[PDB]
């Protein structure tokens, strides 16, 4: 039984560190190989993949957050089960981290589907940083209902990151 | 969503060993359009493959990039795929609309027989995907 | 990558002529991050498709193929033809980091399309490193 999580958000946000942080600590056995395909400066510029055990297998993807790249982006985001939105902090993001939101909406309605349809959790990161926005006026521009979970991190140092997992994962499987 | 099992899988199989005869591919695989590998079998005579879940990720992102460009240009498709190198290559096809067949040969292969076979053997496992629907 | 002034000239007629002796609708050279970096349509073809967004997909597209060439040991896969009922496209390389793209119909002759998009690539090729 195979299920696809996708990180999304926009550009910068920290979807592959997100991942990367999963694979340095999930033990040899339990997870498969990371592929990245990002350029040099290491953007992502088609995906990240990460399979791992949590039979029951979970493929997680991210997206690359560029607005100029929503053609690769959208191919990414096909049979999603679950999707964890990870938002930005920084002050000078909180539109991108809108846009990208509404993007995302856009996208899921090409699939026929609504943010209802589709497990969603917020990850609200960057709390590290000096001037970090309060989590609740992000949150209330991602998801102004507070639909979805959130749950804060610094995906850097690991803070949140499984929890986040699990928290999806959680949702996807109570959907089966 | 495609979930293989019980008969259809092991008809699966079935085609996919008899793909590996008939052409002299290393490997043989079912995955969906998703990315996941649903069916695989590797020759004997041949190494150890490549992370097949890498490859079968690699290759359904290719097709899903290919399919859009199709689509850009007013097309519902374009043909299977033959990407050659050096000395190994792919064979990607359709299994139906949700799968891919997927074909991995080295230079002792026949390409007429790869594309040949590869062709009927898509086929038959578009008709094993619609009775696990 | 970025192609100004004489190697855009440069670039560009490049793409006229193998418009011209391919009968293509258009042609464009692409960088590896899916960005124009030049590119021309045949005055008698229509409107084309978003062209950002087919640059965006044949970057991609070649990122997850060149991914897939040397996990299995290979330096790179050869030149590649999409052909569809009508439609068709041409994707080469143009050097190390840039891509000749030529989309045509039915009137483009298939010989001509691969031998003049061959070419292009390579004379494109030049003008890119010749840039730097
Ligand atoms: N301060 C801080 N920086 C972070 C955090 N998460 C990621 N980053 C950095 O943000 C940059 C972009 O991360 P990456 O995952 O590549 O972004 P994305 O894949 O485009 O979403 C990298 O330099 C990361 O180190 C965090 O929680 N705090
Ligand atoms: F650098 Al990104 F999504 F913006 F990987
Ligand atoms: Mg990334
Ligand atoms: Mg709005
Ligand atoms: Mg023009």
């Amino acid at each position: 039984i195979n299920f696809k999580i996708v990180y999304y958000g926009p550009g910068l946000s920290g979807k592959t560190t997100n991942l990367k942080w999963i694979y340095s600590k999930v033990p040899e056995g339990r997870k498969g190989e990371m592929v990245s395909l990002a350029t040099e400066d290491e953007r992502t510029l088609f995906f990240d993949f990460l399979p791992l055990d949590i039979k029951t297998r979970f493929h997680l993807y991210t997206v690359p957050g560029q607005v100029f790249y929503n053609a690769s982006r959208k191919l990414i985001l096909r049979g999603v089960d679950g999707i964890v939105f990870v938002a930005d902090s920084a002050p000078n993001r909180l539109r991108a981290n809108a846009e990208s939101m509404r993007n995302m909406r856009e996208n899921l309605a090409e699939y026929g589907l609504t943010l209802d349809d589709v497990p969603i959790v917020i990850q609200v990161n960057k709390r590290d940083l000096p001037d970090a926005l309060p989590v609740e006026m992000v949150r209330a521009v991602v998801d102004p209902e507070g639909k979805f979970p959130v749950l804060e991190a610094v995906a850097t140092e690991g803070k949140g990151v499984f929890e986040t997992l699990k928290e999806v994962s959680r949702l996807v499987l109570a959907r089966v | 969503s495609l979930v293989l099992y019980g008969a259809p899988y092991a008809a699966a199989v079935e085609v996919l060993e008899e793909t590996l005869r008939e052409t002299g591919a290393r490997y043989a695989l079912l995955i969906d359009r998703k990315g996941f590998v649903l069916a695989h079998k590797e020759a004997l005579w041949a190494p150890k493959p490549p992370p097949l879940d890498t490859l079968a990720t690699l290759v359904a992102s290719n097709a899903a990039a290919t399919q859009a460009l199709a689509k850009l240009l007013g097309e519902a498709r374009f043909q299977e795929e033959v990407h050659q190198g050096e000395r190994m290559g792919l064979y990607v096809d359709e299994a139906g609309e949700h799968a891919l067949l997927v074909l991995v040969f080295d230079e002792t292969a026949p390409l007429g027989k790869v594309k040949l076979h590869g062709k009927a053997a898509a086929a038959a496992l578009a008709a094993i995907a619609e009775e696990a629907l």
